[PDB]
């Protein structure tokens, strides 16, 4: 279905999706979120599991 | 664009305050 | 530029959804005959 | 005439953001002397510096919002 | 039955928190003034 | 299964509707649009 | 009707971001959202860390709902399909 | 070149720690192996010595002198400098609260100032502990 | 030449949405996604309760909900087409006045005489006393409007700047190097626009300071 | 012509917030260095900083209120 | 046209309130940095801080009153 | 038109008092830090502050007189 | 007439970008003081100074972008 | 129309008085902290304080000379 | 009228020089206080002041260039 | 009307010298506190203070020269 998603995106860009103020927040905000997830979120998962859980377990 | 009217925007926030405080009261350290 | 590319995949997804619904058995056998003819065309 | 007023009012209003620039410069400068006197950068020395930068940037953008309203 | 969850907090802090009547009066007066403009 | 490749190929070949017919009709209307814009001016 | 929406919300919570809670805790540990970030039909979403698939789905749904709301105001550029 | 020693015990003699923080009477200061030469009077607090190596040391000290010359030679002289472990946090809190209670007892301005020195030392001790 | 529009859709659904983003499980061990929320709540609650250290700490259990709500509403606005509820002046006006009134009336409920005596900064020059009194009472009456505006104006201004620079990029069909530079500026601004959380901190901390001063 | 005058006056009145930005920047910058000198921030060392922010931002919001009154 | 000039003069006049904000921020930050050295806040220190704040705010509000008189 | 010129000039002229306010704030704050450093408050520490405040007020009053001359 | 308005606005707008010049001046001066206290250029002092100057110049360039919007 | 320009030109040039006030406030304030640091007040300390105040006032009066010239 | 607008815009744009003067004064003053603080003036201490001048006065010259371009 | 525009532009350009006054005041105040801290008087301290004064007043003089050029 990857080709299906690509074709649906192409049709949306052709007809429905409007390229106005898209680079403002649709691209920039999503890119910032991607950088956050691929970056410090790996450490955030550790800060959740190996810190919050084990503390109350030890207690 | 500019904010006018000011009728129902300021009314739902009190209900959301009730919901948020009820939700966070369950949260505990 | 071919804007009809997504159409076939949309039809495939519609068929998949119809299969998921469970009432797809209620359809006529004409579609099966058409599918057989189209498959035989490649042969 | 009205469009001329819009342009001149926006050009005036955007000049008020200079004070916020001076404020952010002052606070970020004071950051460096605070760090020099006390090497505790990751602490409130930088935390409150970021807080002050955000506050002064707020004081500037909340000014230029008037210019944006004037232009439109 | 979510009322009893924060019933104690409600009357605990609204003795002065539940002064939203002032906000309602201000909003109503502002709306009346704007309708006079309207 | 062979129905899907043939349907996809037919859809690909159907690009002429937006090119041989739709695009040419839009090009023909484009001179009319330019004439209308000139008349408006 | 609303009972069905509540059940759907509970099912979404169990699938992503999931005593008897031990079964729910193991279900969250398995992370069915982590396996397929873009559901079983597709492979995964672009983000590939933090087990944040469910939050990404919720944010995407909110974004598309707001886009549907805002489509009324915005207007296209060309009647012909864009490049 | 760090010269840290009490009248009875020696901590560092010519050590290239290159980073020392002292509880000065006027406030806090940080040595960076190039700090401007100055004379600093110690205040009830803790001297967190940061060696050139990643390891650091924490010693709570009494009043004294922080003598950093034009060169890197710093002669830190603390009257009662000990590690935090030798102290007692419970006795720390007890002494702090008793000193706060007795602060108003000393009618004399000098004596009340002395008890204020006591409460300040106990507060620095509590923060360190 | 695109007119900026902070339109008014059906508000209730949008406003209630951030609440659903925080689940509260009734388990000893949370779901490693509410756990971070719980840790953040505890960390912020310690900071907020440090200053008070009074019987007014009961207010902190509501101020935590306040800061969580404002942060969730403002952080969600960074999405492409999200409509910030705090963009509209109505709800922030309806939040600033009741809480300031609550603070002042709590001050006037207990030790009322000293609460009004807080206008006196322990003496001060008597020759300028009336001027100081009128200045401080005008500042106290200013405080609710100040609190509302210092949130509304910059929350709107962030979106305004994002829209302006995005329209500049879209309209910039010229040399692609300039377009790339402006897009880099956009991403830098949006990273700065993520500091709206600091605005939540400022709002809630000012409210806490006012409450502590009057209680 | 009065609408044009209101526009330009509101634009000019907006520039009176620059002093507010300079003041907030200066007060927070002195806050960071004050904490650096004396690690007792939780006290009046930060309480008076917050108070100074509250009492200094007043001029900027006053000027913007005047600008809004001129505009409307 | 006279009312137009009244509007523009009122808009330009309230700009003088900016200096009050900068002065108040400066004096409060100086209070912070001074208290950082001498723990004597409950003394003539806060008294003179309030004095300076009052003087600056009075100057700013005098400029605001001049602007209002221009407006009316 | 002449009265319009007087109004706009008076609005523009009175802004010079902002610098006087900033100088007053700086003077009082530096007095604060000076008293924090040394307790000789009743000495010339207060006298120099009075001297600075008076000169800043004199400059602001001269600007006010210029504004009055423009108005009249 | 609108071209005249654009000229006037561009004249007024660009001053706001220049007001940020004092901010980088304060940043560099505080850098001077910090390096005088603890001389270490490779330390975080230079990085903090660069960050403060960059933020002030970003405020200035954002005001200049507003000016460009006035021009276009 | 020139007589109309006289008043607005005089008001615009009067803004430079603010800088003189800020400068004199700064120099006098530094004299306070200087005397706080060193009790040799009546020396070249106060001499150079007077020098700086005089130079700032000279700059301000030189600025106001432009307004007095344009008005007449 | 176009020449009139260019004249008034260039005159308005020349206000930005004020920020350059304040920045240069600040950087040179901090250089003075750093030299008094430590005898390492001839080291990178003076170079930092040189760079601060070459940046703040560069911004001032940029504003002057904008004024010239508006004039011509 | 062109003479009126030149007059108002010269009045506007006169503002850019207030920052020169603020800068010279700040640099002279610095010189005061530096001499207070360091007995060194006629060394690079005073020479660099005079240099900073000259630079700031030269920038202000150039701004006033541009104002004169607009005037004439």
């Amino acid at each position: 279905l990857g080709t299906g998603l690509i074709l649906y995106l192409l049709s949306k860009e052709i007809y429905v999706i409007t390229a106005e103020t898209f680079s403002a927040i649709s691209t920039i905000g999503v890119l910032v979120y991607i950088v956050k997830k691929y970056g410090a979120s790996i450490g955030a998962f550790a800060d959740k599991l190996n810190e919050q859980k084990i503390a109350q377990l030890e207690e | 664009d500019t904010s006018t009217w000011f009728i129902t925007i300021t009314s739902m926030i009190m209900t959301l305050f009730i919901l948020f405080q009820l939700k966070i009261s369950n949260y505990s350290y | 530029t071919p804007a009809e590319i997504p159409t076939a995949i949309q039809s495939l997804k519609k068929i998949v959804n119809s299969a998921q619904t469970g009432s797809f058995k209620q359809l006529t056998v004409k579609e099966a005959l058409l599918n057989g003819l189209v498959a035989t065309e490649v042969l | 005439i009205d469009t001329a007023a819009k342009f001149i009012g926006a050009g005036a209003a955007t000049v008020g953001v200079a004070g916020s620039g001076a404020g952010i410069g002052t606070v970020f400068g004071s950051l460096i002397i605070g760090y020099a006197r006390n090497p505790s950068l990751k602490q409130q020395l930088f935390s409150y510096a970021i807080l002050g930068f955000a506050l002064s940037e707020a004081m500037g953008l909340f000014c230029l919002m008037v210019a944006f309203l004037i232009l439109f | 039955f979510q009322f009893t969850g924060i019933k104690k907090y409600f009357n605990s802090y609204t003795l002065t928190g539940r002064m939203n009547c002032v906000l309602a009066t201000y909003g109503g007066i502002a709306l009346l003034v704007l309708y006079f403009k309207l | 299964v062979q129905v899907s490749p043939l349907i996809k190929l037919g859809r690909y070949s159907a690009l002429f509707l937006g090119v041989a017919y739709g695009a040419k009709r839009y090009n023909y209307l484009k001179p009319r649009a330019e004439e209308e814009r000139r008349i408006a001016a | 009707a609303s009972v069905v929406p509540l059940k759907d919300r509970r099912l979404l919570e169990v699938k992503l971001g999931e005593i008897l809670m031990r079964d729910f805790t193991p279900s969250g540990i398995a992370g069915a959202f982590q396996r397929g970030y873009y559901r079983y039909y597709n492979k995964y979403v672009n983000v590939k860390k933090g087990s944040v698939a469910g939050l990404s789905m919720v944010l995407a749904a909110y974004v598309v709902f707001n886009y549907c709301r805002s489509y009324k105001e915005l207007k296209h550029e060309r009647l012909r399909k864009y490049h | 070149s760090f010269t840290f020693a009490s009248p009875t015990q020696v901590f560092f003699n010519g050590a290239n720690v290159r980073q020392v923080d002292v509880p000065t009477q006027t406030g806090a200061f940080g040595i960076l192996a190039s700090h401007v030469p100055t004379l600093q009077v110690l205040r009830p607090g803790l001297v967190v010595v940061h060696a050139e190596d990643g390891t650091t040391s924490k010693y709570f000290v009494s009043s004294g002198s922080v003598t950093v010359n034009a060169d890197s030679s710093v002669q830190l002289l603390a009257e009662e400098a000990v590690t935090l472990d030798m102290l007692d946090p419970g006795v720390a809190k007890a002494n702090l609260e008793k000193a706060q209670s007795e602060l108003l007892g000393a009618a004399d301005e000098a004596s009340r100032a002395e008890i204020q020195i006591r409460i300040e030392a106990n507060e620095a001790l509590v923060k360190a502990l | 030449i695109a007119p900026t529009m902070m339109g008014l859709p059906i508000v209730t659904l949008i406003i209630m949405f951030p609440s659903l983003l925080f689940p509260t499980p009734k388990r000893l061990i949370n779901n490693r996604t509410i756990s971070i929320q719980q840790w953040l709540i505890q960390l912020t609650s310690k900071q907020m309760m440090a200053i008070h250290n009074q019987k007014g700490q009961t207010w902190s259990l509501m101020l935590m909900s306040l800061i969580m709500f404002i942060g969730s509403t403002n952080i969600l606005g960074l999405l492409p087409h999200s409509f910030t509820p705090t963009t509209q002046l109505s709800m922030n006006l309806g939040m600033a006045i009741p809480l300031w009134s609550a603070t002042v009336f709590t001050g006037f409920r207990y030790k009322t005489k000293t609460s009004l005596a807080h206008f006196l900064p322990q003496g001060t020059p008597a020759l300028l006393i009336p001027m100081l009194v009128i200045i401080e009472t005008i500042s106290l009456f200013i405080q609710p409007v100040a609190l509302a505006v210092r949130l509304t104006a910059n929350i709107t201004a962030g979106h305004l700047l994002i829209h302006l620079i995005g329209g500049a990029t879209l309209a910039l069909l010229n040399i692609n190097t300039m377009t790339a530079f402006i897009t880099f500026t956009i991403l830098i601004l949006l990273t700065i626009l993520e500091f709206a959380v600091a605005l939540i901190q400022a709002y809630v901390f000012t409210l806490l300071v006012s409450l502590y001063l009057h209680d």
